[PDB]
RNA sequence: GGUGCUCGGUGAAACCGAGCAUCCAAUACUAAAGAAACUUUACUGGCUUAGUACUGGGACCCCAUUUUUAGUAUA
């Protein structure tokens, strides 16, 4: 039972790092470039996704 | 007073009769002497002596007739040996004196 | 604003001081360190002044020199204060106190401005039918000791019915912080 | 200049005065008018006199002197 | 001038004596040029609504009136036969409690002649003195 | 070395192994709540012809000192 918390606390804490260094990242990226650079990467909408996108078969 | 109506005359038939000089000059002399009062016990606190005085009292006349009834009801009811035993030391006080 | 320093008074010293011909109040301001307020005492002409040529629940957007005189190093003394809530009396309307804040040329204090209406004979909306209301007059916000605002001259040249003047735009002079600039509360309405 | 005591004489009487101010005057040790007793000078004679200064006339020992 | 309410409920206390003299409901707060109180006298509704025509009869349609004085104070009166005891009245008419330093018509920028004109037909008609605030 | 959010571990406890916010090791504004101080005045005790006969105590709110937060910013 110490393996079976072991195996998705480790998974767990390694996808949320890589999620949190991401996020540090893109935080990061946007500062060295103009405002009208911001506003193409601060636009708050999203494509619909196109459904072609089979997942694990 | 402050008594208008009611069919018995405490004032005239206007409602008070305002105060005379006889009357301000009272409670301007009875104020005088309040003032004079709570400035003396201003200073009084502020002259305030440490250690302060303590005058003498006797005791009341209460406490005096009932230690006198105390006392004679001592004298009645002393044991046999009890005024030779005093008397013993009252001798051995002024040998010492 | 000729004061005295008034030592030590509660209510009896108050009314003997009303009766002498006084108006007493305060400066608070925290000048040396905790605050050090000082009492004072005006004269009922000096404060009818500054009720009459300035206005009550207005004359906060000034800073007046008070002048603080013996009844020499007795008789000297000029300090920069603003008004704080003047107390005025509900029946006779007299003014029972002043409680002044001090305000050096460099300060934070928060001030009330009042509210003047530059052009109320020319707009649109008023020649249609009507007039203007005025539900928040004297605006109040944050200035500098050495800037403070005595007028507000709110633009109502170009207001109709349903145009309204908000608190968010307001003349904001430099280094002078608008207090309540979340709100989105009618200063002006066309009211007919 | 340090007041030793206090001479305490009532100016007023007891009738129509209310019982809590008559109690003062009554632990104060005062019965009849133009009546003088010496009291000593502390907190709890001055909080006595203090209840009742309208009734009496206060004055210090050197005052008397 | 009536107590708009679902209750026909009773009071204890008429009187509304109490100063206000300190920055306390003493500047007016709707209308700019305000009509005031100067003694504490409790006012039922009819002196209410004949003021309100009487002082209305000098005001212009661009002139706003902020009553500040809504009669919601039921009062019991006896009818005339009626022996004393048995319970309290029935309800008879409705008053206010009027403190000595409360600003009871407050006006917007109708002139401040024609607001003291108004003024003084108010107080021919009101049993308590009037007295005039403006917002300076 | 500190508190929590819970995965479990026994003894019912509480702590242990993790892993983020500051406690330390920030400044700069804003909206909340509290703390202590205080001008004025209501309000009151005594006295009272009902307060140009007085006198003791003394708020609330505002302003100003400051604490627990939260939210928005900085390299
Ligand atoms: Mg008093
Ligand atoms: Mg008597």
């Amino acid at each position: 039972a110490q393996q079976l918390q072991q195996q998705r606390v480790a998974e767990h804490q390694a996808w949320v790092k890589d999620m949190t260094t991401k996020f540090k990242l893109q935080q990061a990226a946007l500062r060295a470039l103009p405002e009208r650079l911001r506003v193409l990467a601060m636009q708050p909408d999203h494509t619909p996704y196109p459904l072609n996108r089979k997942f694990l078969f | 007073v402050f008594k208008t109506t009611g069919g018995r005359s405490w004032n005239p038939p206007s409602g008070l009769r305002p105060l005379s000089p006889a009357q301000r000059r009272n409670r301007t002399k009875n104020l005088a002497l309040t003032m004079k009062n709570m400035s003396i016990l201003k200073l009084a606190e502020a002259n305030q002596p440490e250690v302060p005085v303590r005058l003498y009292k006797p005791l009341n006349f209460s406490r005096m007739q009932w230690m006198k009834k105390k006392l004679e009801e001592t004298r009645a009811a002393l044991g046999w040996d009890m005024e030779a035993r005093a008397l013993q030391e009252q001798a051995r006080a002024l040998r010492v004196g | 604003a000729h004061v005295r320093p008034r030592s030590a008074t509660g209510g009896t010293a108050c009314k003997w001081l009303r009766r002498a011909g006084r108006v007493p109040g305060r400066v608070h301001s925290l000048p040396g360190a905790n605050n050090n307020k000082l009492l004072v005492h005006f004269s009922e002409g000096d404060v009818a002044k500054l009720i009459r040529t300035f206005g009550r629940n207005g004359c906060t957007a000034r800073v007046l020199q008070l002048n603080l005189v013996a009844p020499s190093g007795t008789q000297l003394g000029m300090l920069r204060v603003k008004p704080t809530r003047v107390f005025v009396n509900a029946v006779t309307q007299r003014v029972e106190g002043l409680d002044l804040i001090y305000c050096p040329p460099e300060r934070q204090v928060l001030v009330d401005v009042p509210v003047r209406l530059l052009n109320d004979d020319l707009a649109p909306g008023v020649k249609k039918g009507g007039w203007i209301a005025l539900f928040k007059r004297t605006v109040r916000y944050k200035a500098l000791g050495g800037a403070i605002p005595p007028y507000i001259e709110v633009n109502v040249r170009n207001m109709d019915l349903d145009q309204d003047m908000l608190v968010r735009d307001m003349p904001i002079p430099p280094g002078t912080k608008l207090y309540e600039k979340d709100y989105n509360a009618p200063v002006l309405r066309c009211t007919t | 200049q340090a007041v030793k005591s206090l001479f305490v004489t009532l100016r007023r009487g007891f009738a129509g005065t209310p019982w809590f101010h008559r109690r003062v005057l009554e632990s104060l040790g005062l019965k009849y008018r133009h009546q003088c007793v010496e009291k000593p000078n502390n907190s709890s004679i001055r909080g006595m006199l203090s209840k009742v200064p309208h009734l009496v006339v206060i004055e210090t020992d050197r005052m008397r002197y | 001038c009536q107590a708009g309410q679902l209750s026909k409920q009773r009071v204890f206390k008429r009187e509304g004596i109490n100063d206000v003299i300190m920055p306390n409901t003493t500047q007016l707060r709707y209308g700019t040029y305000g009509i005031r109180a100067m003694a504490s006298k409790r006012v039922g509704a009819a002196t209410i609504e004949a003021v309100r025509r009487t002082l209305r009869r000098k005001i212009k349609k661009t002139a706003r009136l902020w009553i500040r004085l809504s009669a919601v104070v039921p009062v019991t009166r006896k009818p005339l036969g009626i022996r004393m005891g048995k319970g309290k009245g029935v309800i008879d008419f409705y008053a206010t409690p009027v403190r000595p330093g409360q600003i009871i018509f407050e006006m917007d920028r109708v002139p401040r002649k024609v607001a003291l004109q108004a003024l003084t037909a108010a107080q021919h008609k009101f049993p308590v003195k009037l007295g005039f605030v403006e917002w300076s």
